[PDB]
Formats: structure tokens, C-alpha cells, sequence
């Protein structure tokens, strides 16, 4: 080969952004989840 | 007054659960199971920073459920060991007046309405001011003196 | 009173039709016709949400019927087969005081305003409540105590 390896790192734009689509929506279900036991945490810490 | 519907809840009694409204209450601190086997084969929800642990009272026997009331106006109250005061917002009893065992005992108005259920409570001097689990409208809250001992 | 009229089943009385301000309600489980065939020859409108057939009133002819009140103080109330307690959001009686066939009976207040209308209702031990028919300043709502049965 006339070029070096590829590595882990390399991967294709197409992919890339359908591995943030899946990260992202992942991620944002469980950013909200999160935001929704927090506020009743504080809503439970605050009530007494 | 005379609607002693307190239910012990084990073989050496720790507690008494009781009836209010249409469910039943016991402190969740105390160990045991409710004699009646018609209450202790309910499910109950726990809350440990309440204190508490709540079932639907069964409505074959839910004729015998107490009256309840969130209001709480100061002056006097009465319970099953003596005569209960509410002043500056607390419940408070003479010294000696309870004891360990009587977690679960509710303190009534002049209406025999329930208003509060002991936990436990502090020793200042001659008066015991106690921990109790009181309502506001829909809602339950827990007051607890500096010091306080689970009975 | 005076403004019950029964609801005939082909061989039996199955409950009562009470005339109330301007309609006149029968509770939708009755299965039968109101004995005055003035009033059953009225159509009716019904609601399984309410468990009620209405009908506006012949008033022009039928100036007998009830005042009505939407004011539910706590205190005890009329209804024909014996006293009842309100207390909280229910009406309660003795187990023995009503039974199936009872249904459509309306509960009045100290002053002779219908406040209810009985469909039933659930035996808790001592007492029972009772299921009704009971409106606010602006709608009708109905009131359920868990395992009653229509009467």
C-alpha cells in the first residue's frame, strides 16, 4: 500500500452522522429522564 | 375519645397502626406484622423521610375508619395516654405521659377527629415535645423537634 | 316528598323516579317505566357516565316538584328509609337501612332541598355508603364508594 493504516478513529461522514443520530437520541431520552427525577428531587427536598 | 381502632402489629407490641379516612397508617420504623390478618395481608407503600407505610383499608371493614381534619388551631388535643397541647405550631405532652410502644398512637381534636400520629418525640424538662406525621390539604408532612427519639 | 313515582318492571317496583327542579331522574340501571304515563311517555335522555335518565318536566302540569340545593355541609340528611350521615365526601346509613329496589330515592337536606339521588351502595361492616347522584353549582356528578352495587 502506498498509504498508511487506517485506525479507529476514521470513519466514514455518512456513518458519523448516524452514529450521533443514534448517540444523540439516546443521549436526549436520557438528558430528559434526567432532568425529570431531578426536578421532582428538588420539589421532594424542598416539600417537608 | 372512644374509637380506640388502633391496631397492634407484633407479638410484643411495638406501635399501632390505625384507620384514617380510607387508609391505613402505620410508622415505618416499627417491626412486625398487623394482628389482623385482614390488614397484614395488604401491600404497603413505604416512605422512609415520611416516616410512614400506607394501604387501602379493605371495605368490609372500612365502617370503621376514623374521621380525619388538616385543621389545626392552637389549643388542646387529646390522645390515649393523657391530654395533648398545640402550641407554636408543635404537639406537646407531659414528661412521661408516652413512651416507646406508643409509636402509631393518633392524637385527636374535640371532634374525634384525627389530626396527627405520634412517632416519637424529645424530652425539654417537664414536657416532651413529640414527632409527629400531621396533613395539610392533600398533602403529608412530618414535624420533627431537635432530639428526638423513635418510640 | 311526594314527587317519587315508581319505575314498574313487567312484574315488580325496580326503583323510583324523583322529580327535581325542572327534570325529573331516574337512575339508568332501573329497567322499567315511570307509573304515570305522563312522565312515561316523556323521552328521556340518558348517561351511562351518570347512570341517569332525564327528562324536562311537564311543569305546567307538574308543579310539585322538589327544590334542590347544591350545598353540602357536613350534618345529617333525609332520605325516606331513615337517616343519613355526611361526613368528608360521603353519605353513609346502616347496612340495614336500604337495599335493591331503593335505588332513585332522593336525600334531603333540613330545609326539604333534594341534595342526592341513591343508586346504591357498598356495605363497609357497621354502615354502608351510598352511591349518589349529587351536583355542584354548575354540573352533575356521581359519587362511588369502591364495591357498591347498584340497588
Amino acid at each position: 500500500a502506498s498509504h498508511t493504516t487506517l485506525g479507529v478513529q476514521d470513519i466514514s461522514v455518512t456513518a458519523m452522522s448516524w452514529v450521533q443520530k443514534i448517540t444523540g437520541g439516546v443521549g436526549l431520552v436520557v438528558a430528559v429522564a434526567a432532568l425529570i427525577l431531578i426536578v421532582v428531587l428538588c420539589v421532594s427536598f424542598s416539600r417537608h | 375519645n372512644d374509637c380506640i381502632f388502633e391496631v397492634k402489629h407484633e407479638g410484643k407490641v411495638t406501635g399501632y397502626a390505625c384507620l384514617v379516612g380510607d387508609k391505613v397508617m402505620k410508622p415505618a420504623h416499627v417491626k412486625g406484622t398487623i394482628d389482623n390478618a385482614d390488614l397484614a395481608k395488604l401491600a404497603f407503600k413505604r416512605s422512609s423521610k415520611y416516616d410512614l407505610e400506607c394501604a387501602q383499608i379493605p371495605v368490609h371493614m372500612k365502617s370503621d375508619a376514623s374521621k380525619f381534619t388538616h385543621e389545626k388551631p392552637e389549643g388542646y388535643y387529646n390522645w390515649h395516654h393523657g391530654a395533648v397541647q398545640y402550641s407554636g405550631g408543635r404537639f406537646t405532652i407531659p414528661t412521661g405521659a408516652g413512651k416507646p410502644g406508643d409509636s402509631g398512637r393518633p392524637i385527636f381534636d374535640n371532634k374525634g377527629r384525627v389530626v396527627a400520629i405520634v412517632l416519637g418525640g424529645a424530652n425539654e424538662g417537664a414536657r416532651t415535645a413529640l414527632s409527629v406525621v400531621t396533613w395539610n390539604k392533600d398533602i403529608v408532612t412530618k414535624i420533627t423537634p431537635e432530639g428526638a427519639e423513635e418510640w
